């Protein structure tokens, strides 16, 4: 199918300032009919999406003059000339050019804050869970910013991936920043055979990594 | 007042077949084509098909030509979306839409699981441990099915510094964890408890988080 590549994947935007987003088509959308089928949507969280542009340019009924759109071939951009709250959200280029027709993964607008350190939270095992043969370890990394965070666990110094589950919230509508959970989940015959856990974090707010660990053997 | 109103959610096993409808209202379903998209938060938007209702005509995009039947009745001004041979694979939001109409989607869960209650686990810090002017405590609740588990802090007491993770789904399983962060002026002098319900086990569960001391 034709494939839809958005750039970037995630704009941080600041209210007043522009904003510029990229789609990429596989093949031309240049219609032999002389038209060029490429759409642009919102979707704001949990809601559904609206078409914004159609016809590469052309505004959807009530959308503000801030929002343009050009392009052609296989290159198209939509421009926002001041962001405002209501635009936040994910962005899909959509074209229909060439059946079927596909849409891009979407850019999401996010605000820009201040740089914040997560505060990384590390907790092992609870005795309940280790009666029922699993052994799982829970790190939280909580209220960062940006959100781009890497997160690895070492069993006795030697990094592991196997058995990780991440999750992570949304940007938080009060101070915009970002939470995330990392749970190692072991047999309790393998948990027991070792005696150091850590969570290790990367986070560009400091150039050394934030380490939070617990020993079986101690307190 | 345009408005295309969709069916409720739905969880289905594996293998059923599910009949979405899109109820239109305030125009004539016979006077324009309607579409149907899939999304999930992977794997994004997809396009199925669309029906003409005013001649029944139907083109599906060849990827769910085995999979997805559109028709429409117009006496009744609905269009519905017959999805068979389910798998976790459909696990998604459907939207139907027309013109520049979209309805506000159907949830589809597929599965194979069983209705299972969370083991909800106590994440609990030291009490030793003072950690700078706020602790963090939490719970897991770990493999249950299906969505969703509604977790609060002390009944719904505390909300401020909480953090509920989206759920993920292990081996057919959710999971999710939320923590909390309290003055540590109040902790462990204030107990701290998370409750967690889980209404299609007919469970609720509450752990209080009692701190560690070594």
């Amino acid at each position: 199918d034709v494939v839809m590549t958005q750039t970037p994947l995630t704009l941080s935007v600041t209210i007043g300032q522009p904003a510029s987003i990229s789609c990429k088509s596989s093949q031309s959308l240049l219609d032999s009919d002389g038209k060029t089928y490429l759409n642009w949507l919102l979707q704001r969280p949990g809601q559904s999406p609206k078409r914004l542009i159609f016809l590469v340019s052309k505004l959807d009924s009530g959308v503000p003059d801030r929002f343009t759109g050009s392009g052609s071939g296989t290159d198209f951009t939509l421009k926002i000339s001041r962001v405002e709250a209501e635009d936040l959200g994910v962005y899909y280029c959509w074209q229909k050019t060439h059946f079927p027709q596909t849409f891009g993964g979407g850019t999401n607008l996010e605000i820009k804050r201040a740089d914040a350190a997560p505060t990384v939270s590390i907790f092992p095992p609870s005795s309940e869970q280790l009666t029922s043969g699993g052994a799982s370890v829970v790190c939280f990394l909580n209220n960062f910013y940006p959100k781009d965070i890497n997160v690895k666990w070492k069993i006795d110094g030697s990094e592991r991936q196997n058995g990780v589950l991440n999750s992570w919230t949304d940007q938080d509508s009060k101070d915009s920043t970002y939470s995330m959970s990392s749970t190692l989940t072991l047999t309790k015959d393998e948990y027991e055979r070792h005696n150091s856990y850590t969570c290790e974090a990367t986070h560009k707010t400091s150039t050394s990594p934030i380490v939070k660990s617990f020993n079986r053997n101690e307190c | 007042e345009v408005q295309l109103q969709q069916s409720g959610a739905e969880l289905v096993r594996s293998g059923a077949s599910v009949k979405l409808s899109c109820t239109a209202s305030g125009f004539n379903i016979k006077d324009y084509y309607m579409h149907w998209v899939k999304q999930r938060p992977e794997q994004g938007l997809e396009w199925i098909g669309w029906i003409d209702p005013e001649n029944a005509d139907t083109e599906y995009a060849p990827k769910f030509q085995g999979k997805a039947t559109m028709t429409a009745d117009t006496s009744s001004n609905t269009a519905y979306l017959q999805l068979s041979s389910l798998t976790s694979e459909d696990t998604a939001v459907y939207y139907c839409k027309t013109g520049d109409y979209w309805g506000q989607g159907t949830t589809l869960t597929v599965s194979s699981a069983k209705t299972t209650p969370p083991s909800v686990y106590p994440l609990a810090p030291g009490s030793a441990a003072q950690t700078n002017s706020m602790v963090t405590l939490g719970c897991l609740v770990k493999g249950y099915f299906p969505e969703p588990v509604t977790v609060t802090w002390n009944s719904g007491s505390l909300s401020s510094g909480v953090h509920t993770f989206p759920a993920v789904l292990e081996s057919d399983l959710y999971t999710l964890s939320s923590s909390v962060t309290v003055p540590s002026s109040t902790w462990p002098s204030e107990t701290v408890t998370c409750n967690v319900a889980h209404p299609a086990s007919s469970t609720k569960v509450d752990k209080k988080i009692v701190p560690r001391d070594c």
